[PDB]
DNA sequence: TATATGTATGTGTGTATATATACACATATATATATATA
DNA sequence: TATATATATATGTGTATATATACACACATACATATACA
């Protein structure tokens, strides 16, 4: 059967947008952990959802985009 | 079934045709409601983004397709394209031009054929190429497509022929693929093979075929993967094989080494490996439309798959051989050899090699070959070399074995002591001899570096009899011609 | 590649063996690098932006790595080599 | 799962064949290494 | 361009040592390749 999808349902079903929509092994996955006033970058040896990290990432890069866009400006 | 996939690439035009059931020649209701005109299924399949039969993929589905996007990506990068598809009662021809801007109405006739063909001209100029393609661009693109077809031919089932520009594609096995990729770095090499099976459905329905070559002249680890038909370049299946091989390699390295302290990692384990992995994996996901990288939990393989131990053992053996060899290759890389001026060139067969017995003999011969005008009719270093026989030659007649193989031929395999003799290694490297040659024809007898070996030995009974007879016995036992 | 070319040069210099041939894996397997900044005109391989796409010559034509950094790096790496 | 059973290495003796290496000592020369100048 | 290192070579008469190959055969150590099975 040939189906036509909209953006919404597509993005919920398809991994092409943000990565896998379930937990997979992400090679090089790191996080920052505090050990007595010291930041350490440590590996996270546990599967996680790439799309879940992407929704954080998309907003964060929108913010840093705005920062560059405004850095030579008045406001 | 699909019995063939014909791919062609000629004068810029690219074409692909398969012969299973065609795409349904039928009106698409919802697509027509959207378009407010009559739209058939092939037009949705080729012109409607996010549309296809894989929008709702099953967890067990091993098709590469998932997004309903790829075909329209082809159309959008086509100056012109032709979709032709027949279902056994009708044929359907639709032309899709100007990067999906002009979608001509289709033409539907009766036909009893059954097939699907996409034919198109890319926008080479818009994409950075010459118009028409240059000699180099054309040859590069043809080679790349030819490669992709070979990969299909290894992934596709056994009732399906893959054609490229009408010739069938040879490489129906991962061994064929391995040989193709290593024909230059490592011709005539050993191909480790494995069929990696799983015990639980759906994984047990899809064995992974694997072929690997292991060579000291491989500089880094390297894999070729066709997974679900996709030539992807990153995925935890590779890491599964890498880690398994490494664990075994570390175990046997610490076993075989009596140093017992050195610690090697995955780069040491795997940098001499080239692997081809071909097959289907259900339930995988990708990191984008390109499908460069598959996404999966590593434990899928730890739980379900097992690499056959014979393959692991073979691989570990080859790799640990290389490891110890690399540790002691610095002591292999000092013989006494005076090269003639014309050794190995255009007049190489005009040259002699005066193999003397020690170093005082070389003092005599170098005194003799330098009488420049006291001997105007004599020889000199323009066509004469020198080398030392190192005392007494080893014999090979007591240090070799004729072993009988299955085809009915006894091959003559040497000893590890005879192989590592520094004197005979010197004359083989100097003369350029080859052990598996026979030198029956003159076309083979002109591939050497000198024209004759000349034994300048002593005339006392020891040097005239013993080491000259052992030199004759060596040359008789390996090259009587 | 830049660090490797310098590392190979100084390795053959410092070594009096003068025959051994090392590649990029030998050169670089003891390196951890952080690179931060902006590059105009790049493209990606998908929405995720895991991989940027660019002609290598952009850097060969336009950018230069300061030699003091290259020298320091090559020194540390050849010490390990 | 123990058993043989035919494979392959491996020092060892006398009389031969052909080589290799560390150190001391005095003084003139050398080729690249180094400051600090800047 | 300069003043300054620290290592580096060669000569005669001395002080010390190392190592490859042939040749025969009784003997020692290492599998490994089957063959009943189990």
């Amino acid at each position: 059967a040939f189906e036509i999808s909209d953006f919404k349902e597509h993005a919920k079903k398809k991994s092409m947008w943000a990565g896998a929509l379930n937990k997979v092994t992400i090679s090089g996955l790191m996080g920052v952990f505090t050990e007595d006033e010291d930041l350490m970058a440590l590996p996270i040896h546990r599967d996680h959802c790439p799309a879940l990290l992407k929704i954080f990432d998309e907003i964060i890069v929108n913010a840093t985009d705005h920062e560059r866009a405004c850095h030579n400006k008045t406001k | 079934k699909v019995t063939y996939i014909k791919i062609s690439f000629d004068k810029g035009v690219f074409s692909c045709e398969n012969d299973g059931p065609g795409i349904p020649i039928a009106k698409h209701e919802q697509a027509s409601l959207i378009a407010k005109r009559d739209v058939y299924v092939p037009e949705v399949a080729s012109c409607h983004f996010l549309a296809g039969t894989n929008i709702n993929k099953a967890k067990d589905c091993i098709k590469g397709g998932t997004n309903g996007v790829g075909l329209k990506l082809a159309m959008v990068h086509s100056q012109w394209a032709i979709l032709t598809t027949a279902d056994g009662a009708q044929k359907y021809v639709q032309h899709i031009n100007q990067r999906l801007d002009i979608i001509e109405p289709p033409t539907i006739t009766p036909s009893r054929e059954m097939f699907t063909r996409i034919e198109l001209m890319p926008v080479y100029q818009e994409l950075g190429y010459a118009e028409p393609l240059s000699e180099t661009e054309q040859a590069d693109l043809s080679a790349w497509i030819y490669l992709r077809a070979c990969q299909c031919a290894a992934y596709v089932g056994k009732g399906t022929t893959i054609y490229y520009n009408d010739k069938p594609c040879r490489t129906g096995s991962v061994m064929a693929l391995a040989k193709m990729y290593t024909l230059l770095s490592a011709p005539n090499s050993t191909i480790h093979t494995a069929t990696i099976k799983a015990d639980a459905k759906p994984y047990s329905l899809h064995p992974l075929q694997v072929a690997a070559v292991v060579s000291p002249k491989f500089k880094k680890f390297e894999h070729v993967s066709v997974i679900n038909g996709v030539n992807c370049v990153k995925g935890e299946h590779v890491t599964f094989l890498k880690k398994t091989i490494n664990e075994m390699v570390v175990k046997k390295f610490q076993q075989t080494i009596k140093d017992k302290n050195r610690k090697t990692t995955l780069r040491d384990s795997c940098s001499n490996i080239f692997i081809v992995i071909v097959g289907s994996i259900p339930g995988i996901e990708w990191t984008g439309q390109r499908k460069d990288e598959l996404s999966i939990a590593e434990n899928v393989f730890k739980t379900h798959y097992s690499i056959p131990s014979s393959f692991l053992t073979s691989m570990t053996k080859s790799i640990v051989d290389i490891l110890l060899q690399s540790i002691s290759k610095k002591d292999n890389h000092v013989d006494k050899y005076t090269r003639a001026r014309n050794a190995g060139g255009k007049r190489a067969q005009d040259c002699m090699l005066l193999a003397a017995e020690g170093d005082s003999a070389l003092s005599l011969l170098r005194t003799g070959l330098t009488l420049g005008k006291s001997n105007p009719s004599g020889p000199s270093f323009d066509f004469c070399g020198m080398i030392s026989l190192g005392g007494v030659i080893m014999n090979a007649c007591k240090k070799v074995t004729n072993i009988t193989t299955d085809s009915g031929e006894t091959i003559m395999v040497r000893n590890e002591q005879l192989t590592n003799n520094k004197v005979l290694q010197g004359i083989v490297q100097v003369l350029g001899l080859d052990f598996n040659c026979h030198y029956k024809t003159q076309e083979e007898r002109a591939k050497l570096r000198y024209g004759c070996i000349v034994a300048c030995v002593d005339q006392d009974l020891d040097g005239c009899g013993k080491i000259l007879g052992l030199l004759l016995a060596y040359f008789h036992l390996f090259w009587p011609q």
